[PDB]
C-alpha cells in the first residue's frame, strides 16, 4: 500500500514533467516568434530606408 | 505574492537561489532557470549600498505584515535585479559567462561595464570551445595550454600577452581574461608578438 | 516506588525475554530461518466486578517498529487485542509486528494503579496471564 | 473559472478533514495564490495538487498505529459520586415539571456528565501519549 | 469513509454528556425508566 | 521542483515498508539522481517510478 501511495505520486509528478516541458518548449516558441517579428521590422526599416 | 504563498523558501543556502530562481526568472523574463539562480548570485555578491542581500529579501517577503517601508526597500532590490538584467542583456552574455561572473564581478560604473565587455570578448572568441574554458575557470586549471587551443592561437602569444601586467603562470580569476582582448587587438593591428 | 522495571512505583509491571521464550526450538530450522511476529493477543482470566474494564498496557521493549507499533491496550481480558475490530486486510501494520521472536525485548504488561483500589481484588484473583503470539515463519 | 470555484473548496474541505483527523490546525497547506488572473487562471490545478500532495505526505508522516481504548463507565457509580444514585433518582422523579436548560426536565428525561469529572487521563500514563480523542461510544 | 458519532472529540472537557429520554411521563415508558437499575455506557478512544 | 520532494520522500518510505515487510535492509531500490538540474528536473518521475 506504501507502493501505490508513491506510485500515484510519481504519476502525479509524470504529468507535471510532460506540462512542464511542453510548456518550456511553448515558451520558447513564443519567445522566437517574437525575436523574428521584431526583426523583420528593423529589416523593414532599411527596406524602406 | 508568488514568493510569499507556495513553498516557504529555505533557509539554508544554494537552496534560497534555487527556490526562489524559477519566479524570479519568469518575472525577469530570462532563458534559464539555471541563469536566475546565478544572477541572484550575481547580485548578492556585489551591488549598490543598502541594496538587500537575498537572505534579507527573503526574510522581508515573509512577513506578517510588510510594512509602508520595507516594501520600497524591496522594490529597490528589484530594480536592482533588472539593472543587472539590462547589464546581462545588453552584453548577451550566455548562461556559462553569467555564472563565471556571479561569482564576484563588479559592476556599476564604466571602469568595470569596460572589463565586463572584455571579458564577454574573450570568451566569444573562445565560441565553440568556452565551455571548457569557463569550466577550467570555475575550478583552478586554466592553463596557458587548452586556453591557446581554445583560441586557436599559440601559447607562445598567450603567454607574452600576459607579461603586459603580469599574472603569468597563475590563471585563477576571470578579470585576469579581460587583459587579453586590447593586447591582442594591439599585436593583431601591428603585425607583432604582445 | 521505582523506576526502570526490569508495583514498581504505582503500577504493575511484567517483562519477559523472548530469547528465554525458546521459539526458534518449537519447529524445526529445515522449515525456515526467519521469525517474525505477526500478532499479539492476551488473556487474563480474572475475577472482574460486572460492567468493569481493567487498564493495561502491553509494551515492546525495543526500538525498531514504527511509532505506534510497540504498545499496545487492553479492555477487558478474554482474548482481546488491543484493537477493537481486528482485520488483516486494513494498510496499516498490527501492533506487534515484524518483530523476530530472537531477543531484545522485556514484555512489557503494564498495570496502572495496582494499588489499592476497585482495580487491587482483580489483579489479586488474576490466577494467570495468558498470551497467544502469533507468528509467522517465512 | 467557476470550476475552480469547486476545485479550492473542494481542498479546503480536505484541509479541514485534515485538521480534525489529526489536531494540527495551526498549520495549513492548502494556500492562495493558486489562480493568477495574468494567467487566467492557467495551471491552477498544478499549484492545488503540489498542496494537495503536500498535505497528504505531512499526513503519512503524522499517521501510524494508534493506543486504543474502551472505558465501560457505569454511570451508577459517578451517581454514587453524588449520593443521589441512579436507583432511587430516578423513580422519585414523578411530575409535569417543565424546564429547559436542562444541565423530566420538560416532558423527557436528560442526563449530563462533564468528562472532565470522567477522569479519562488518569486511566493511563502521560508517557503513552499526550492527546486522546474519542473514536465511538456505546451505549 | 464519515466520521463515526462522537469522532475526535478530545476526553478533557466542554460536554455535558446528553443522554435524551423523549416522553419520560406515565405511558409505556415509564415502567422501562422506572426499571432501568443502570446505564452503562463504553467509550472507545485512541491514543495517540 | 517542490513536488518532487514529496515524491522522493514517498518513494522513500515504500522502500522503508519495503524493508520492514521483508528484512532484506542491505539491498535498496530508490536511488539517487532521479532529479537532475541540467534538465531541470525533468524525468525525475520516470526514474523514480
Amino acid at each position: 500500500q506504501a507502493l501505490d501511495s508513491a506510485r500515484s505520486l510519481t504519476g502525479q509528478l509524470m504529468q507535471f514533467g510532460s506540462t512542464l516541458l511542453g510548456l518550456i518548449e511553448r515558451r520558447d516558441a513564443e519567445a522566437m516568434s517574437e525575436l523574428l517579428q521584431n526583426q523583420a521590422g528593423e529589416l523593414m526599416l532599411s527596406s524602406l530606408r | 505574492d508568488l514568493l510569499r504563498n507556495g513553498g516557504i523558501d529555505k533557509t539554508n543556502t544554494k537552496t534560497l537561489y534555487t527556490t526562489m530562481a524559477p519566479v524570479i526568472t519568469a518575472a525577469m523574463q530570462l532563458d534559464i532557470t539555471e541563469s536566475g539562480e546565478a544572477l541572484l548570485r550575481w547580485l548578492d555578491n556585489n551591488h549598490p549600498a543598502g541594496i538587500l542581500t537575498t537572505s534579507e529579501a527573503r526574510k522581508l517577503i515573509i512577513k506578517k505584515g510588510q510594512t509602508a517601508g520595507d516594501k520600497e526597500k524591496l522594490a529597490a532590490w528589484c530594480q536592482a535585479l533588472a539593472q543587472r538584467v539590462l547589464v546581462i542583456r545588453t552584453f548577451t552574455l550566455s548562461n556559462a559567462e553569467l555564472q563565471t561572473l556571479s561569482q564576484g564581478a563588479p559592476a556599476g560604473t564604466i571602469t568595470e561595464l569596460y572589463n565586463i565587455s572584455d571579458f564577454h570578448n574573450l570568451i566569444n572568441r573562445c565560441g565553440e570551445q568556452a565551455g571548457t574554458v569557463l569550466d577550467a575557470l570555475q575550478s583552478g586549471t586554466l592553463t596557458v595550454k587548452i586556453l591557446a587551443q581554445a583560441l586557436n592561437l599559440s601559447e607562445e602569444v598567450i603567454t607574452q600577452a600576459l607579461t603586459l601586467a603580469g599574472q603569468k603562470p597563475e590563471l585563477t580569476t576571470w578579470a585576469q581574461l579581460a587583459v587579453l582582448p586590447p593586447r591582442l587587438d594591439l599585436a593583431d593591428t601591428l603585425h607583432i608578438t604582445p | 516506588g521505582s523506576g526502570n522495571i526490569p508495583t514498581a512505583d504505582n503500577q504493575l509491571h511484567a517483562a519477559f525475554n523472548l530469547k528465554a521464550l525458546n521459539i526458534k526450538d518449537d519447529y524445526p530450522e529445515a522449515l525456515g530461518t526467519t521469525r517474525r511476529i505477526k500478532q499479539i493477543s492476551v488473556t487474563l482470566p480474572a475475577l472482574v466486578e460486572p460492567y468493569q474494564d481493567m487498564r493495561a498496557i502491553f509494551r515492546y521493549g525495543g526500538n525498531s517498529l514504527p511509532a505506534g507499533c510497540k504498545a499496545i491496550a487492553l479492555s477487558h481480558g478474554i482474548n482481546d487485542d488491543g484493537l477493537f475490530r481486528l482485520d488483516f486486510n486494513d494498510g496499516r501494520w498490527l501492533p506487534f509486528e515484524g518483530i523476530p521472536v530472537d531477543d531484545d525485548n522485556s514484555l512489557t504488561l503494564s498495570f496502572p494503579d495496582a494499588t489499592g483500589e476497585k482495580q487491587k481484588p482483580l489483579l489479586l484473583s488474576l490466577t494467570d496471564i495468558i498470551i497467544h503470539i502469533r507468528y509467522t515463519i517465512c | 473559472y467557476r470550476f475552480y470555484d469547486l476545485t479550492a473548496a473542494r481542498c479546503m474541505m480536505a484541509e479541514k478533514a485534515y485538521a480534525w483527523q489529526t489536531n494540527d490546525t495551526a498549520t495549513r497547506y492548502i494556500k492562495s495564490g493558486a489562480w493568477q488572473s495574468n494567467n487566467a487562471g492557467l495551471m491552477a490545478g498544478e499549484s492545488l495538487l503540489l498542496n494537495l500532495a503536500e498535505m497528504e505526505q505531512a499526513w503519512l508522516k503524522r499517521d501510524s498505529r494508534s493506543l486504543e481504548v474502551t472505558r465501560t463507565v457505569s454511570l451508577a457509580a459517578v451517581y454514587r459520586t453524588d449520593n443521589v444514585t441512579l436507583a432511587e433518582g430516578i423513580a422519585d422523579l414523578l411530575k409535569g415539571n417543565g424546564s429547559g436548560n436542562i444541565p423530566t426536565a420538560d416532558n423527557q428525561l436528560h442526563a449530563a456528565f462533564n468528562l472532565k469529572a470522567l477522569n479519562i487521563k488518569d486511566d493511563y500514563p502521560e508517557a503513552l501519549g499526550t492527546t486522546r480523542r474519542i473514536k465511538q461510544i456505546s451505549v
